[PDB]
């Protein structure tokens, strides 16, 4: 995360997008891990099918989020306000919307993932301590 | 029995209070 | 050793 | 109106003195709370104080 | 026979008191260890094909927990040559002592055994399991609050509240619900622990008083499954008419006593800034409240249809009164304008 | 806790004592009274009983009980707060 | 077993099991009413020694 | 049973008795918190004594 | 304790008389609808409306009533008879004296066993009855120390005619024969093995 | 820290992972737990032998006791579960 | 056609009561998965340690 | 502290009252304590009145306090025939809910610490819940309970944490000093979340258009004694608190008012429009209530002194008129159990005086001069118009539709043919007339002396 943190600003969109892809991949492996742990897949090939699913999905979400965010930064060139992430936030849900093949879940995911990201940026701006 | 114990907790309480005030005055 | 925490290495006798 | 002002209420004065004393007290508590937070942050930061040391 | 049962239960009391006394670590691990052996048999009274595997669950998890704990002690000694409690001197060890204790409290995601085990035993052994067993591991966490790695503590402290929520909306039979209640309150205790232990111990006292109120009531009515509780409004209306209140005190509706914990906790954490965490926490505590409410609907506020056979039972007064109960209700409710007294706990 | 001087399990230091005792009819204290009272009443209602008039005896036991413990608990209360105020001021002189 | 013989509600404890067959079960109104009637009897308002 | 020193049968020395003794003599009224600052050097030498 | 198992109408009474004289311990009085009321405190029967809300006469006069009284009595009686056990077996564990029960719980298997056959009660009523049976009876462990008995169905029909109550006379024969048949077929067939 | 200690610690980590991979009849778990116990014992004793911290020579044996003690208890529960099935965790 | 109906009886209620009320349906049936086989969550204790 | 003790004292009196006399006890003494409450009204022209360290009595609170004390007897008169067949212990249990409730109100109006004010503000939630859930009719009430509940808490809880925060970032949480020590908070992003945290709970408890959904579904369900309080008071208290906390905030309010002014300025016309086509009366009234509260909430947010004057006046007037419409509807619901408005039909033909009360009540609902309702409303239109010259075009539409549906509820449930077969009606009890005369007379006398109701500004 420290790697991803040194954006800087939004310069070199790829450098950032790779890192976000990395984080999304990590969380995908964790979710896959507990899912396999608590929902015994039966027939292990199905299990790797499952983990391939989640891993690829979360990695995708991270990628698209990262690059849309940095691109918006390098295009609007505002570039520091929280809304700059929010599009990517809104974008992220759509990615999630695509794999699930459902307008509903994609629609909700757009809004909430967007607001979450916006709060994150707002937090970097304000030094909110969470822990 | 219990009534007597109850009265006892009273009289003991007023006791220790009473002396406690005096010790307060002294200190 | 890099794992978990450092293992100083070499023979046992040394300690 | 006069008779009511006699039997029931009062001049402002009591209200005014009461308000005075109130504002004084509550102000004192306020400043004490803030000072207490200072004392606490420092005392935990250093351990120099009597009451955070482990 | 009671003469043996009482020796077991007293050696449990001793097996915890020992943790609360000794400063040397080895006597603490002995404290838990003796506590265990004396805890299992009391779960096996009456004895059921079900109860047996209940005890299997409990033992299996407590044993592995105690194992990890002793390992992390030994590692601490390896890197500082001490036995006194104090600070630990090696984070790789410290996180494991936190884990071991995390099982001992039943905090999530280690929590899964607690709802199950509660199902397997009678409300006596149940209550005792959800109160007395919660003392010792907390009794050591208060002593190692000084060096805790707060991140690791708040994460389990939160996740205990979410899991203590969502798994609470789902169940019917009360014992499993009481399990998710407790598993949820422990999140609130262990949350504030890094910041200020006195708030923890306060919350602990309220929790124990509360769950004593409930389990004494369930005992008084011998209700279990929710429907079984539903009939009680006609037979001895008072006690259902009192489960309502104690439930609301679980819910922490503000005039009630159970609000005192949360509302001190929110204070403490707020001095630390950390402003977001209590907001999420307090918001989820609502979700915790909701199944207390639904359970209230099954019971007192509304009358599920009575069964006929109940009528003869009307002639027969309940017996074997439990003396300690009324005070456990009242303290767990009305005491709110007596928060400041909390400073007695220094 | 852990403050220099002082000894562990004693409920209340001799270092107190000097603080005035709470007066007999401190409203907090009488509230402990009613707390015990209502507990004594529920004691009847749970066990059927003809509430209030019955067992007026035991009811008196309860109210005396909680008012009694409530007393000392109040003493330790004032002692503790007076204590933190003292330590605070001493520390503010300690680091002007 | 002797403990079970005493406190008879316990021996009765499972006889009021909720299974809700239409012939046994009673709607809340009739039950609330009839039990409201049961209290009307001289010896039933309170535990027997107190009444 | 606590501590490397603290009287042991036949007065057998701990292997690291000295650094420990110094380090504890450093540790009293300082209490816990400031102690991890000021007494650090002593504890360090004690560490190397151990490992 | 001794619970004679006389199985008839008028012969039921006859069984009780022999049993009462036979044992020093107080004889079971039947413990029917107001059997609880007898011990309650007043010691006295209440109205049928709340004490049981079943009324046997309203069983015999219209069996297969649309109201499930045909079952509502059965189960209610079972609960009362269970209490019978408790009233007396405790006394066995107390004074240590013998005590004489009239009919007891193991005997309540059969009335329902027949009512289900004449169709007076629907099957789910039965399933409820045997779950509550299993849940409740199992923990009561010792049974017996009690005498089974028999009387001819037709002969009991004869005494039934002699018997004064109109409702008893109305009672159907084929039902009662189904009772005695299942009763002898199973009740003694199992219980005697334990009583031995 | 000398490599040997690292090796024993790793034997602990395996003595745990084996307990948690956890499969079929559970008697294997009481074994794996006892193995865990043994690794903690040895890892303790090597230390008390190291620094001549003599009083603590008493601990490992005492450790052993309770640890063995709980395991001694554990079999009994297994008996009961074995009593109704012929054991399996499944 | 609008105000009484879809605007305020069917969306304005969908947007925040029915949402949360549904999400808790999903989550609650997901966490309390009824089962309880040991090997499952016990192995979960394992990996949660490996992460922790 | 003098008015508050007896209010506690009725409880022993209730429990110890003879089983068939309790209504008289509670009624008489509640009236007396109302008259004692009335002496508070004096206030002062300058300094806010003060008492104990822990209470004070701003002019803003006093008329509300008088009202709140005034309502108890009314709820008793309404209730005491609605229930009868209930057991004595249960009834005696029941009025305790009501009085316990108002006790929490008398405490929560005089405040003074905003944490005390909060904890009572939320403490009110319990008795009203119990009343809605146990004594409401029909099934939906169960569900209704939940909507009434979480919408409060989900609002209130963040407010709680926010409060604690401030008393740490500043000195005391007490109201007087914070009124004096007040210092601006400004933009950033943390301060904005502070803003919503200190507003959303108050804007939930008085329904806002995007959030009001629980309120109709409460009123559909609650037994009338619950309805009168849930409408006439709790909304208004949420408004009282929001008027309180606005001592802080500023200048940020200038920047954050807009979204809520849109939900309100649009929600008023909207909800009033929904109000124009209800199936059943008991809901119609509720939406009328939201449709008026939107005016209060913009009146608070434009923060001009005229707007607070109008805020106070409209809060009280709407209190009385709404409670009045509710009891006045329950009467029909008891006479015919229809609930649906269409069945009542030609009720005027069969009895007159109720038609007169329909007339007075609806007539002041639409607000025509010089009802305190009207004058309360016209000010806030004035200040709103100062705030934006366009705004009038919205307010005017309100004053259109509030005419229509109001008259509508009159002409649909009254004027016209009697239904033929409905023989159930039985010629108006004395308590009915007594009750609504008790609502409406104070409301009309009160116009003579507004100057004591306009409040602090």
């Amino acid at each position: 995360l420290h790697k991803y943190s040194d954006i800087p600003e939004g310069t070199e969109c790829h450098r950032k997008a790779y890192a976000s892809t990395s984080i999304g991949g990590a969380t995908g492996l964790i979710v896959s891990a507990y899912s396999i742990a608590l929902k015994p897949p039966a027939s292990f090939l199905e299990g790797v099918a499952r983990t391939g699913r989640y891993t690829f999905t979360s990695a995708a979400i991270g990628a698209i989020f990262g690059l849309t965010s940095c691109i918006s930064a390098q295009v609007r060139e505002k570039p520091d306000d929280p809304l700059n992430y929010f599009i990517g936030g809104c974008a992220g849900g759509l990615t999630l919307g695509a794999r699930t093949r459902s307008y509903g879940i994609g629609a909700a995911a757009c809004a909430y993932m967007g607001l979450t990201a916006a709060l994150v940026k707002m937090g970097q701006l304000e030094g909110w301590q969470v822990f | 029995l219990t009534l007597g114990t109850s009265v006892f907790l009273w009289i003991y309480l007023i006791k220790q209070h009473k002396e406690d005030v005096l010790e307060y005055k002294r200190r | 050793v890099e794992i978990i925490f450092k293992f100083n290495g070499l023979g046992d006798w040394v300690i | 109106s006069r008779w009511i002002a006699r039997t029931f209420y009062d001049g402002p004065e009591k209200n005014y003195e009461k308000t005075m004393a109130i504002l004084q007290i509550e102000a004192e508590k306020a400043e004490l709370r803030l000072k207490e937070l200072e004392v606490r942050r420092l005392m935990r930061a250093r351990g120099d104080g009597p009451w955070y040391q482990y | 026979n009671p003469i043996i049962y009482t020796t077991l239960i007293m050696t449990v009391m001793s097996g915890t008191m020992l943790v609360m006394i000794s400063s040397h670590w080895l006597l603490i691990w002995i404290g838990f260890e003796m506590n265990l052996l004396a805890m299992i048999p009391v779960l096996m009274k009456n004895f059921n094909p079900r109860a047996t595997e209940a005890a299997t669950k409990y033992f299996l998890t407590q044993a592995t927990a105690s194992m990890m704990l002793m390992m992390a002690i030994i590692i601490n000694l390896l890197y500082s040559g001490q036995w006194t409690i104090t600070k630990m001197f090696n984070p790789v060890a410290m996180t494991m002592m936190t884990m071991a204790l995390a099982m001992k409290l039943g905090l999530s995601p280690f929590h899964f055994w607690v709802p199950e085990v509660t199902q397997g035993i009678s409300l006596q052994a149940g209550l005792l399991l959800l109160t007395w067993q919660k003392l010792a591991p907390l009794s050591v966490l208060c002593q190692i609050s000084q060096s805790i790695n707060p991140n690791l503590m708040l994460t389990m402290a939160m996740l205990s509240i979410l899991i203590g929520g969502w798994g609470g909306l789902n169940q019917t039979q009360l014992r499993k619900i009481m399990a998710y209640s407790s598993i949820a309150h422990m999140g609130w205790m262990t949350a504030v622990l890094p910041y200020n232990t006195t708030m923890t111990i306060l919350n602990l006292l309220i929790y124990i008083t509360m769950t004593l109120a409930m389990f004494m009531l369930l005992i008084h009515s011998s209700a279990t499954t929710t429907l079984s509780l539903s009939h009680t409004w006609n037979k001895m209306p008072v006690i259902t008419s009192l489960m309502m209140v104690t439930l609301l005190s679980m819910g922490g509706l503000p005039p009630l006593s159970g609000f005192m914990p949360k509302w001190m906790i929110i204070q403490e954490m707020t001095k630390n800034e950390s402003i977001i965490m209590p907001t999420l926490m307090a918001m989820t505590a609502l979700l915790n409240l909701y199944f207390y409410m639904r359970l209230a609907y099954s019971s007192s506020l509304t009358m599920f249809p009575s069964t006929n056979n109940m009528k003869m039972k009307w002639q027969f007064e309940h017996t074997k009164q439990m003396k300690l109960l009324p005070t456990m209700i009242v303290l767990s409710t009305l005491v709110l304008p007596m928060t400041p007294a909390l400073s007695s706990l220094n | 806790s852990g403050r220099p001087g002082r000894v562990p399990l004693q409920f209340l230091p001799n270092e107190a004592r000097s603080l005035p005792p709470p007066k007999l009819t401190d409203p907090r204290l009488v509230y402990m009274g009613f707390l015990g009272y209502c507990s004594g009443l529920i004691d009847n209602a749970i066990r059927r009983r003809p509430v209030v008039s019955a067992g007026l005896h035991r009811q008196l036991l309860y109210v005396t009980s909680f008012v009694f413990f409530g007393y000392y608990l109040l003493k330790r209360q004032d002692y503790m707060y007076a204590l933190r105020d003292h330590d605070m001021f001493a520390y503010v002189k300690s680091h002007p | 077993l002797r403990m079970l013989v005493q406190n008879k509600l316990e021996v009765l404890n499972y006889t009021t099991i909720p299974v809700y067959l239409p012939e046994i079960t009673i709607g809340a109104h009739q039950s609330d009413r009839v039990f409201q009637k049961f209290t009307e009897l001289p010896g039933r308002k309170y535990s027997p020694g107190y009444n | 049973m606590t501590i490397q020193s603290a009287e042991q049968p036949h007065k057998i020395p701990g292997r690291c008795h000295a650094f420990e003794k110094e380090w504890i003599e450093c540790a009293h009224g300082i209490g816990g918190i400031r102690a991890e600052k000021e007494c650090k050097i002593e504890f360090d030498d004690f560490v190397e004594c151990l490992l | 304790v001794i619970t004679v198992d006389g199985n008839i109408c008028s012969g039921k009474g006859r069984l009780a008389r022999e049993i009462a004289e036979k044992l020093g311990l107080r004889h079971f009085p039947e413990a029917g609808i107001h059997y609880a009321d007898s011990t309650t405190g007043d010691g006295k029967p209440l109205d049928v409306q709340l004490s049981g809300n079943c009324s046997l006469e309203k069983f015999y006069d219209d069996p297969k009533s649309n109201d499930g009284n045909s079952y509502r009595l059965q189960s209610w009686l079972y609960a009362s008879r269970l209490l019978q056990y408790a009233d007396a077996l405790e006394h066995l564990l107390s004074t240590g004296q013998g005590v004489v029960l009239e009919r007891s719980i193991y005997s309540d298997f059969v009335f329902l066993e027949a009512m289900y056959r004449q169709g007076f009660i629907r099957k789910q009523c039965v399933e409820h009855y045997n779950e509550v049976k299993k849940v409740t009876a199992c923990e009561y462990l010792p049974p017996h120390v009690v005498v089974y008995v028999d009387v001819p169905v037709p002969e009991i029909q004869s005494r039934i005619q002699k018997k004064g109550n109109p409702h008893e006379m109305k009672i159907t024969a084929a039902y009662l024969q189904d009772i005695e048949n299942a009763y002898k077929k199973t009740f003694l067939p199992e219980m005697s093995e334990k009583c031995e | 820290m000398p490599l040997v200690y690292m090796n024993i610690i790793m034997a602990f980590a395996i003595a745990l992972a084996g307990l948690l991979m956890y499969r079929s009849h559970l008697m294997s778990s009481l074994l794996c737990l006892e193995g865990m116990m043994l690794s903690l014992f040895i890892m303790s004793t090597l230390i008390i032998l190291n620094t001549h911290f003599t009083l603590a020579n008493m601990m490992p044996i005492i450790l052993l006791v309770f640890a063995a003690c709980e395991a001694a208890l554990g079999l009994s529960l297994l008996v009961m579960v074995s009593n109704t099935y012929g054991t399996d965790y499944v | 056609k609008s105000a009484s109906s879809l605007l305020d009886l069917i969306w304005l209620e969908t947007i925040l009561p029915k949402t949360t009320s549904f999400i808790q349906m999903k989550m609650s049936i997901m966490v309390s998965n009824q089962k309880g086989l040991i090997k499952l969550y016990f192995l979960s204790f394992l990996i949660t340690i490996m992460i922790s | 502290l003098k008015i508050i003790i007896p209010t506690t004292m009725l409880l022993p009196m209730t429990w110890m009252s003879k089983h068939n006399m309790i209504w008289i006890n509670a009624t008489v003494h509640s009236l007396l304590i109302s008259l004692i409450s009335l002496s508070l009204l004096n206030q002062l022209g300058e300094n806010s009145l003060n008492f104990s360290l822990t209470f004070f009595s701003d002019s803003l609170s006093a008329p509300l306090l008088v009202l709140t004390t005034w309502l108890l007897p009314l709820m008793l008169m309404a209730s005491q025939s609605h229930l009868s067949k209930e057991t004595t212990t249960r009834k005696k249990l029941y009025i305790t809910m009501l009085i316990l409730l108002q006790l929490f109100l008398i405490m929560t109006f005089t405040a003074t610490e905003l944490i005390l004010f909060y904890i009572l503000f939320e403490a009110t939630l319990v008795p009203t819940l119990i009343i809605i859930t146990r004594w409401g009719n029909q099934t939906e009430r169960l569900n209704a309970g939940l909507y009434f509940l979480f919408y409060t808490l989900a609002g209130s809880l963040p407010l709680l944490v926010a409060l604690v925060y401030i008393q740490n970032t500043t000195g005391s949480l007490n109201f007087l000093i914070i009124h004096y020590w007040s210092h601006p908070l400004s933009n950033s992003w943390s301060n904005i979340f502070m803003w919503l945290a200190c507003i959303m709970a108050f804007m939930v408890k008085m329904p806002l258009y995007g959030l009001h959904l629980w309120l109709p579904k409460a009123h559909v369900e609650a037994p009338i004694a619950g309805s009168m309080v849930l409408a006439a008071v709790l909304l208004k208290l949420g408004g009282y608190g929001m008027m309180r906390i606005t001592t802080i905030l500023n200048p940020l309010t200038n920047y954050m008012a807009y979204p809520f002014l849109m939900l309100s300025m649009w929600g008023m016309i909207m909800t009033s429009s929904i109000c124009l086509r209800q199936t059943d009366l008991k809901s119609l009234i509720a939406y009328s209530s939201v449709s008026h509260m939107a005016l209060v909430i913009v009146a608070i947010m434009i923060q001009t002194p005229w707007s607070f004057m109008g805020a106070t006046a409209l809060m009280i007037a709407h209190g009385l008129t709404s409670s009045m419409l509710f009891c006045l509807a329950n009467t029909n619901y008891e006479r015919v159990h229809s609930r649906t408005m269409i069945l009542a039909r030609g009720l005027q033909t069969l009895l007159p005086l109720m038609a007169t009360w329909w007339l007075m009540a609806s007539l002041t609902n639409l607000a025509l001069p010089p009802s305190i309702n009207l004058i309360g409303e016209l000010f806030i239109i004035t200040a709103s118009f100062s705030w934006s010259n366009i705004t009038i075009i919205l307010m005017g539409m309100n004053m259109m539709i509030t005419a229509l549906y109001s008259l509508y509820m009159l002409i649909t449930t009254q004027r016209g043919k009697y239904t033929h077969h409905i023989n159930n009606i039985k010629a108006s009890f004395t308590r009915e007339n007594a009750l609504m005369a008790l609502h409406i007379l104070p409301l009309l006398l009160l116009t003579l002396n507004p100057k004591m109701i306009l409040g602090p500004l």
